This record gives C-alpha cells, sequence and structure tokens, in this order.
C-alpha cells in the first residue's frame, strides 16, 4: 500500500495566517488521483479538493491544492474561524486506497485562566459505596495544563481520570474535567480534598477546596 | 493471463496511428471533398465521425484492453454465442492481405524505377507506349504516366482478362518478396519489435507530407488547386449519397471493428487510459487525410494551371491517383528525382504497417486461440507470409491488376460492415452498455459519458446500416476500365465475402448445438460472458 | 439530495459477528461504485472495501480481505458490509462513501455508524448528580454538574433540561477504564437562576434504553 504521511499533525494558526500542510506519499500518486477531505469536529468527511488542484462543490474559494508525484500540499490563504478540522489526503490510483495521516488545523487565541470548579461527591455516591470528587476547568487556553489532587497534603498520582474537550467553536477555548475516584473508606480516611490547576496564564496555581464534614 | 506488453505507451499510439493512417487517406478522401461539396463535405464527415466512428474506435479498444485477448477470444469470451465475429474478422483480415501488399509492391517497384535521371514515365517514346500517347492526360487519349503504368509496370494490357493472367513478371515478383520479408522480420518476434519498427514506417508518412506539402503548396497554381479542393458548396450536403459517403469513408478509413485494434490494446497495461488514446489517434487520422489532401491537390492544382491538363481528368482517386496522376506532376518539376523517391517511399510507409495490422490481427488472434502457435510464433509466421506470397503470385502476373482489383472489390467491405454491426449488437445489447461502461470504468478510472453510451447503443448500428445500405443500393456488377468482370467473377467474389459473413451464423448455430438444455437454457448460456 | 444513511453497528463480541447496512437514496444507485471506509478511535481514516457499480469488481484491504464481504442491493438501494471473525481493532466507526470516478474522490459521505468490539459487558450509567460545595452558591454564576458513570458502551445523549440549554454546557468525551466509561458534564448558569428554579440534567443510554432525569440540590 501507498502509506502517505501527512506533516505537520497539528497546527495551530490564528485567524489571517497563511498555511501549508504537505501530504508525501511513499510511491508516485498521479497528479490527478490525489484528493483532500475536511472532516469537521464530529462530522463525516467531506471531499474538499480532488485532482490535487480542485476545489470540491461548495469549499471556499481560499483553499489551494499543488504538487505532484510524491508531494502535495493543501495551502489556506486567508484562515477564518471555518477552517477548524482534520484534513485528510487520499491516493485513489491503486488499491488500497490509503488516507493518510491527516492535519489537524486548530485556532490560536488569547489566553484565559481555568475557571476552576470543585464538587464534593453527591449523596447517592456516598451511599453506594464509592466516591468520586469532580473537578471541572470549564474554559482555558492553550490545552497545556496539569491537575494536581492534593489530599491533606499528600499528592495522588493513582486513582484521577482525565477528559478534555475538542477545541470548542464558539471562542476556540479548551475545557477540561478531572474526577479522582475512592472508596468510601479512603473517603473518610482523609479530611481535606482539594484541586490545583496550574496553566500557563499563571505560575501559581488556582485552587477551589472542601472539607469533608462542609 | 500474464502476456507480454507493448514496452512504451508511444509505441502503442504509433502503431494505432500507422494502422488507421492508410493509403485511402491519401488518395480517398481528398477526393470525396472535391466531388462532394469541397469544404462543406466536412460536415458530414466530422458528424459521421463523432456519432458513429469515434465511438465504435473507442468500443474496440476498449474492449480489447480489457479482454486481453485476441479478436477470437474476445469475441468468444464477452459473448460465446457470437464467438463467429472474431473468425470473421480474422478471415476477412487474411483475405485483405492477399490484395493489399500488392499496392506496396507496386509502391516499391516505382520506388525502384525511380533512381534514373530522367522518370522513365516522363516520355511518349518509349517502347511501351502506344501511338495513343499523350503527354498528361486527355479525353480519349492515355498519359505518359497512365501508358507507362499499364504497359510496363503492369503490362495489364497483354491480358485479355480476369481468366488470363498470364506470365508472373518477376521484377514484381521479387517487389513482392521483398514487402514480405519486411512483414515478416517486422512481425516475427512480435510487439518487442514491430512497435519500434512503427516508429518508422508511421512517422515517415508525416516526415515526407511535410515536405510534400512544401512544395505542392510553392507551385504556380497551388490556390487554384485548393479552390477545387475546399471551396464550399453546402448544397451537396442535402444529398443523401453525401452523408453515405462521409460515413463509408469514416468507417473504413478509421477500421473500427477490423480486429486490429483488439490485437494492439491488448497488449495494454490493463489501467491505461484508452480513452485519450482513442480520442488522439481518432483526430491524428482525420488530420491527415486532410493535410494529406492538400499535398495532393496543390499538385492536381498545378497541373491544372500549369501543365495545361483539364482539373476533371486528374482528380481521380486509388492507384490512378498516386501512380499515374501524381507521378506524372512529379515528372515535371527539378528534382524530379528526389519527389519521386520521397514520395513512393511515403506510399510504401502509408501501407507497410496498415498491413502489419492486419497480419498482428490473424497472428495475435490464433496464438491466443491456439498455445501451440503461441510457442512457434517465428515459424507460424513463416509459413503465413510463406502461403501469402504464393497466393499473391497471382498478383504479380501480367492480368494481375484484375485479381487485385476483383479481391479489393469483394475481400472485405461487405462482410466487414456485417461484422462490425453484430459487434455493436453484441456489445451494446446483449453484453451491455452498462456492463460495458463498469468494465471501462474499472480499467480508466471513470465510466464512459452518457454520449458515449448512447452512440455505442443506438448509433453505431443504424450508422453501419446506413452505411451497408447505401452500399448495396449503389451495387453495380464490377467493372474496370471498360473490362466487365464476367459473371463467374462476381460470383467468386460474393462467395469470398459470403465465406467471411458465414462464420458468424455457422459458428452461433454449432454453439447452440453443441450446449445442452432446453432453448431458453442454451441462449443464456451462450450469452453470459466468460468471467460473469 | 444524495443522502446516505448506514445503519446497523453496536457491541459485539471479538470472534463476532455483523452485517452493516447503508441506505442509498436521492441518485441513481445502479450507477455508482460505492466505498465502504471506517475510522478508528484515532480519527485514522481506513479504506475497507470498494464495489464497483454493478457488483462485478470487488476490492478489498489487507486488513479486512478474507473476513468481510462488501455487498450490494441495486433493486433496493442498499450497501451492505458483512463482517466475519471481527477482532478488536476492528472497532471503529464505518462511513459509507459513494466513490465512482476515481479522478472525483469520495463525493457524498454517510454519517457513520459505530461498531464496539469487545468482550465487556452492557451496564446501565449509574448517574449522579453533583452539587456545589456548601458555600454560598452566589456568585454571580454557579456550576452544576452531572456524573454518567459505569456505563457501557458508548454512546450516551447528555442534555440539560431536555436541551432547553445548550450554552454555557460542557460535555466531555468518555474515557475508558476498568473497561467501563466515565463521562461528565458541567454547566454555568446564573444563581438568579438556581436554585430559585428547576435545573436538570437528562441521561439516555440507547444499549440499556435508559433515560433519567436528575435535579441537583444544593445539600
Ligand atoms: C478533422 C476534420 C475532418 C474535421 C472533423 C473534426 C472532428 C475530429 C471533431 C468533430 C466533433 C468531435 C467530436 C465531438 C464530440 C465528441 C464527443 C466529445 O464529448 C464526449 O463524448 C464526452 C461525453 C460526456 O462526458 O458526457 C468528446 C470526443 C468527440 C467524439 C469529439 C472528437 C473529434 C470530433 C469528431
Ligand atoms: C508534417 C505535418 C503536416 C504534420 C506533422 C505532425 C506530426 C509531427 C505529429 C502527428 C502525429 C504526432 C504523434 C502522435 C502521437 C504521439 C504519441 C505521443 O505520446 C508522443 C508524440 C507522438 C509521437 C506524436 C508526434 C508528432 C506527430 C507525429
Ligand atoms: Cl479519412
Ligand atoms: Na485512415
Ligand atoms: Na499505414
Amino acid at each position: 500500500e501507498n502509506v502517505l504521511t501527512q506533516s505537520p499533525a497539528i497546527m495551530s494558526t490564528s485567524p489571517g495566517e497563511k498555511v501549508t500542510m504537505t501530504c508525501r506519499a511513499s510511491s508516485s500518486v498521479g497528479s490527478s488521483y490525489l484528493h483532500w477531505y475536511q472532516q469537521k469536529s464530529g462530522a463525516s468527511p467531506k471531499l474538499w479538493i480532488y485532482s490535487t488542484s480542485n476545489l470540491a462543490s461548495g469549499v471556499p474559494a481560499r483553499f489551494s491544492g499543488s504538487g505532484s508525484g510524491t508531494s502535495y500540499s493543501l495551502t489556506i490563504s486567508s484562515v477564518e474561524a471555518e477552517d477548524a478540522a482534520t484534513y485528510y489526503c487520499q491516493q485513489f490510483s491503486g488499491y488500497p486506497l490509503t488516507f493518510g495521516s491527516g492535519t489537524k488545523l486548530e485556532m490560536k487565541r488569547a489566553d484565559a485562566a481555568p475557571t476552576v470548579s470543585i464538587f464534593p461527591p453527591s449523596s447517592e455516591q456516598l451511599t453506594s459505596g464509592g466516591a468520586s470528587v469532580v473537578c471541572f476547568l470549564n474554559n482555558f487556553y492553550p490545552k497545556d495544563i496539569n491537575v494536581k489532587w492534593k489530599i491533606d497534603g499528600s499528592e495522588r498520582q493513582n486513582g484521577v481520570l482525565n477528559s478534555w474537550t475538542d477545541q470548542d467553536s464558539k471562542d476556540s477555548t479548551y475545557s477540561m474535567s478531572s474526577t479522582l475516584t475512592l472508596t468510601k473508606d479512603e473517603y473518610e480516611r482523609h479530611n481535606s480534598y482539594t484541586c490545583e490547576a496550574t496553566h500557563k496564564t499563571s505560575t501559581s496555581p488556582i485552587v477551589k477546596s472542601f472539607n469533608r464534614n462542609e | 493471463d500474464e502476456r507480454e506488453t507493448w514496452s512504451g505507451k508511444v509505441d502503442f499510439l504509433l502503431s494505432v496511428i500507422g494502422f488507421a493512417v492508410d493509403l485511402a487517406n491519401v488518395w480517398r478522401f481528398p477526393y470525396l471533398c472535391y466531388k462532394n461539396g469541397g469544404g462543406a463535405f466536412l460536415v458530414p464527415y466530422g458528424i459521421m465521425l463523432a456519432v458513429g466512428g469515434i465511438p465504435l474506435f473507442y468500443m474496440e479498444l476498449a474492449l480489447g484492453q480489457h479482454n486481453r485477448k485476441g479478436a477470437i477470444t474476445c469475441w468468444g469470451r464477452l459473448v460465446p454465442l457470437f464467438k463467429g465475429i472474431g473468425y470473421a474478422v480474422v478471415l476477412i483480415a487474411f483475405y485483405v492481405d492477399f490484395y493489399y501488399n500488392v499496392i506496396i509492391a507496386w509502391s516499391l517497384r516505382f520506388f525502384f524505377a525511380s533512381f534514373t535521371n530522367s522518370l522513365p514515365w516522363t516520355s511518349c517514346n518509349n517502347i511501351w507506349n502506344t501511338p495513343n500517347c499523350r503527354p498528361f492526360e486527355s479525353q480519349g487519349f492515355q498519359s505518359a504516366a497512365s501508358e507507362y503504368f499499364n504497359r510496363y509496370i503492369l503490362e495489364l494490357n497483354r491480358s485479355e482478362g480476369i481468366h488470363d493472367l498470364g506470365a508472373i513478371k518477376w521484377d514484381m515478383a521479387l517487389c513482392l518478396l521483398i514487402v514480405y520479408l519486411i512483414c515478416y522480420f517486422s512481425l516475427w518476434k512480435g510487439i518487442s519489435t514491430s512497435g519500434k519498427v512503427v516508429w518508422f514506417t508511421a512517422l515517415f508518412p508525416y516526415a515526407a507530407l511535410l515536405i510534400l506539402l512544401i512544395r505542392g503548396l510553392t507551385l504556380p497554381g497551388s490556390f487554384l488547386g485548393i479552390q477545387y479542393y475546399l471551396t464550399p458548396n453546402f448544397s451537396a450536403i442535402y444529398k443523401a449519397e453525401v452523408w453515405a459517403d462521409a460515413a463509408t469513408q469514416v468507417f473504413f478509413s478509421l477500421g473500427p471493428g477490423f480486429g486490429v485494434l483488439l490485437a494492439y490494446a491488448s497488449y495494454n497495461k490493463y489501467h491505461n487510459n484508452v480513452y485519450k488514446d482513442a480520442l488522439l489517434t481518432s483526430f491524428i487520422n482525420s488530420a491527415t487525410s486532410f493535410i494529406a489532401g492538400f499535398v495532393i491537390f496543390s499538385v492536381l492544382g498545378y497541373m491544372a494551371h500549369t501543365l495545361g491538363v483539364r482539373i476533371e481528368d486528374v482528380a481521380t482517386e486509388g492507384p490512378g491517383l498516386v501512380f499515374v496522376v501524381y507521378p506524372a506532376a512529379i515528372a515535371t518539376m527539378p528534382a524530379s528525382t528526389f519527389w519521386a523517391l520521397i514520395f513512393f517511399m511515403m506510399l510504401a510507409t502509408l501501407g507497410l504497417d496498415s498491413s502489419f495490422g492486419g497480419s498482428e490481427a490473424i497472428i495475435t488472434a490464433l496464438s491466443d486461440e491456439f498455445p501451440k502457435i503461441k510457442r512457434n510464433r517465428e515459424l507460424f509466421v513463416a509459413g503465413l507470409f510463406s502461403l501469402y506470397f504464393v497466393v499473391g503470385l497471382a498478383s504479380c502476373t501480367q492480368g494481375g491488376f484484375y485479381f487485385f482489383h476483383l479481391l479489393d472489390r469483394y475481400a472485405a467491405g461487405y462482410s466487414i460492415l456485417v461484422a462490425v454491426f453484430f459487434e455493436a449488437i453484441a456489445v451494446s445489447w446483449i453484453y451491455g452498455t452498462n456492463r460495458f461502461s463498469e468494465d471501462i470504468r474499472d480499467m480508466i478510472g471513470f465510466p464512459p459519458g452518457r454520449y458515449w453510451q448512447v452512440c455505442w447503443r443506438f448509433v453505431a448500428p443504424i450508422f453501419l446500416l446506413f452505411i451497408t445500405v447505401y452500399l448495396l443500393i449503389g451495387y453495380e456488377p464490377l467493372t474496370y476500365a471498360d473490362y466487365v468482370y464476367p459473371s463467374w467473377a462476381n460470383a467468386l467474389g460474393w462467395c469470398i465475402a459470403g465465406s467471411s459473413v458465414v462464420m458468424i451464423p455457422a459458428v452461433a448455430i454449432f454453439k447452440l448445438l453443441s450446449t445442452p438444455g432446453s432453448l431458453r437454457q442454451r441462449f443464456t448460456i451462450l450469452t453470459t460472458p466468460w468471467r460473469d | 439530495e444524495v443522502q446516505l444513511v448506514e445503519s446497523g453497528g453496536g457491541l459485539v463480541k471479538p470472534g463476532g459477528s455483523l452485517k452493516l447496512s447503508c441506505a442509498a437514496s436521492g441518485f441513481t444507485f445502479s450507477s455508482y461504485a460505492m466505498s465502504w471506509v471506517r475510522q478508528s478511535p484515532e480519527k485514522r481514516l481506513e479504506w475497507v472495501a470498494e464495489i464497483s457499480s454493478g457488483g462485478r469488481y470487488i476490492y478489498y484491504s489487507d486488513t479486512v480481505t478474507g473476513r468481510f464481504t462488501i455487498s450490494r442491493d441495486n433493486a433496493r438501494n442498499i450497501l451492505h458490509l458483512e463482517m466475519s471473525s471481527l477482532r478488536s481493532e476492528d472497532t471503529a466507526m464505518y462511513y459509507c462513501a459513494r466513490g465512482e470516478v476515481r479522478q472525483r474522490g469520495f463525493d457524498y459521505w454517510g454519517q457513520g455508524t459505530t461498531l464496539t468490539v469487545s468482550s465487556a459487558k452492557t451496564t446501565a450509567p449509574s448517574v449522579y448528580p453533583l452539587a456545589p460545595v456548601c458555600g454560598d452558591t452566589t456568585g454571580s454564576s454557579v456550576t452544576l454538574g452531572c456524573l454518567v458513570k459505569g456505563y457501557f458502551p458508548e454512546p450516551v445523549t447528555l442534555t440539560w433540561n431536555s436541551g432547553s440549554l445548550s450554552s454555557g454546557v460542557h460535555t466531555f468525551p468518555a474515557v475508558l477504564q476498568s473497561d467501563l466509561y466515565t463521562l461528565s458534564s458541567s454547566v454555568t448558569v446564573t444563581s438568579s437562576t438556581w436554585p430559585s428554579q428547576s435545573i436538570t440534567c437528562n441521561v439516555a443510554h440507547p444499549a440499556s434504553s435508559t433515560k433519567v432525569d436528575k435535579k441537583i440540590e444544593p445539600r
């Protein structure tokens, strides 16, 4: 199979910049068989460019394609808020019809500190025998974030579960959810549960806290 | 299935262009343009070329590339009931090769005659001329070049008819020998060498037509010839015979369904884009006929204006143009020996690859059908061309032009129209334009447009039926220059054509008999293609 | 307009078998070669199989050949992918992609259907509410959350107040540990609106047909 490698794997481009992403085949593709698809987060891909240069139907005229042989490129002249997607090159010239790695286009924005929010376990979990405290970080940028779960001044690395949202379409913010899962025994064994988010906006962390007796 | 391939896409393209670009381009199309309304005739020619000619060209090329087999096996696999089409087309090519190589023999005989300082067709004084010789064409007299061709090269006057062939002309037997040697040593090892030899036999005609054109247009009186050639008389295209002539010229000029394009495309890579190749080479054969028309008529206007000869007399088709009129014009211009040599070398190279086509169709079809021949190609091709030579010795007799003209009339034409009609029915209606569009998609990557499917399905059979009807309507018993062929000669020519045609229903009935079941099962079993 | 609707697809045990089916409409289905294209959870697109316009040319990828069987129903405009001897890494979302002209790529895609190949057992979500700490609810805005813990397989459909509000709502991707999924969600709302009026998380889990609405209470 003709493995197609796309570089870079991810790229952050503020609106207005001119960006290019390159699909490199291992084997020579015909110049009329390499295509590009745009998969928006949460939707099936759309044919975006076909035959290395042809904008598909309804593709905004800012996109372009170029290259031939084993090196092709998709270029965006004036990146806009709508270009947030993963772009996949594909060769149709010979079976298997290999798709390439895909390049993810991410918007760039000014920083925002995480809106750190804490929840103690509800009564239902408490009676169910377990315990899971939930830390939410509703909006921050950049994605680079860490959460430390701090228990009576101890630090806990095991029993912690993390989820990140995909970048928000509406404002390009990210968000995070961190949950520390413990049993009722371990929950009652310690008095205070606290989480520290350290984020590029500040060297000092952001805190929310409760004592278990609250 | 593992078979050799062209060793280069340009070898395929030059093989197809060589086969397609025949002498009919030089001696037929310009005469039709002049006769049938000039530049107005390109409206019928262009229409029939577009709806019906190129479709069948592209169809046979796609079939040949998809099936990767020769005529007999391709047709026996697409519609087993119609396996007889393959035998029909091969047998037609077999008959065509007996007569067609004589034109190349005449071309080489004139080429070898051209080396004299004064060209022998120049003068009425030579021993073969009569008191009726006049230097150029006249009414009720023979030109010096007509005398030379009929009485020295052919010696046709010493033969009293087809029954009186007379003695062999051994200089002509030797020229037909050299023709078959060039064919043998071009086709023995196969497309490995044939595809290389056509780099000459398919590119020299353009290397000649270029300079022959520069000369013809720089002759005093060439614009008069161009006027006679292309002056538009649009009333002419309101007659049905003009459209029938246009369609017959298109069909026979391309040669769609002659089995040769199967034999050649069989050697393509399976994913080669046969669509571009069909368009490219169809354009090149039509434009070559057009440019050849200027090459011819510039000199015909030079004759009509300078030499003092009526235009209605010189403007002719067939052998009496390239061997009588055009040499009679050549002999009157400076460095006549050079134009003679290049002109007859051009004629020989227009013929050579066209004969390679038929011979390669026969050899590929039989080698694909019979492995014994496939392993013994050099010996089969030697036996084949030795057969052609020993039969062609009839054409190398004094009466040999009557054998040429008879075979030329009846060998191929009636039958090949009938075969290609059944090919269009088999592919478009029994096999299916749906399946054939899927096959073309899988090869080239995109399905044939709806235009091509409507053409192949509806226009191409009606096109071939129009041709056949207007070809049988204008039937008149065979005559050549006040010699009325005996009735038994016409009966023999109808046996030739009928033997070509009968292979279709004979093999159809033998297939129908040799398959078990009731009639519905026999038809179903013989209609399913070989891969399905 | 052309619409493709892939259907079937669910949890299957490894070694098991399934048949995906795509209903195609709004075009002459009989004309167009169709492909099945899967996409792993890593968003790696991988082409699975192709079937030509009338089913006479079937092409498979090296990873699925011998196991899958693409087929076509030109009488009904239905496309199928039978899958046999499924294995863990066959878990992916399978799009159906129309692709007649090789030189114009896969012009129309369906929505895709997810196949989960795993041995874990279908398990209902142990949904919990989440209530803010007992201090101070003001303000000016407070967060309320939902923790859909322990369900299997994906997906779950989580909305707030019957989807009446979608601004200020985050639904975090489910993450897998112990072969059980955990999903969480959080809202920000103005404290003028809660607890002053009901705010509720609505969760649904198709594999268990669960439907639970939990309204959060400060204590
Ligand atoms: C050369 C001298 C004698 C004048 C004759 C000109 C022809 C060479 C031109 C006239 C119209 C042309 C044809 C018009 C139409 C077509 C179909 C045309 O469009 C399609 O078939 C595409 C169908 C589709 O995509 O739906 C492409 C080739 C062809 C045969 C063209 C090739 C050459 C043709 C025959
Ligand atoms: C002399 C005047 C009248 C006409 C000359 C035109 C000649 C040069 C044209 C006519 C047909 C042409 C050829 C047709 C097909 C091919 C195959 C292509 O892959 C390479 C070019 C090649 C080999 C062309 C070479 C140029 C060619 C020979
Ligand atoms: Cl022609
Ligand atoms: Na021709
Ligand atoms: Na020729």
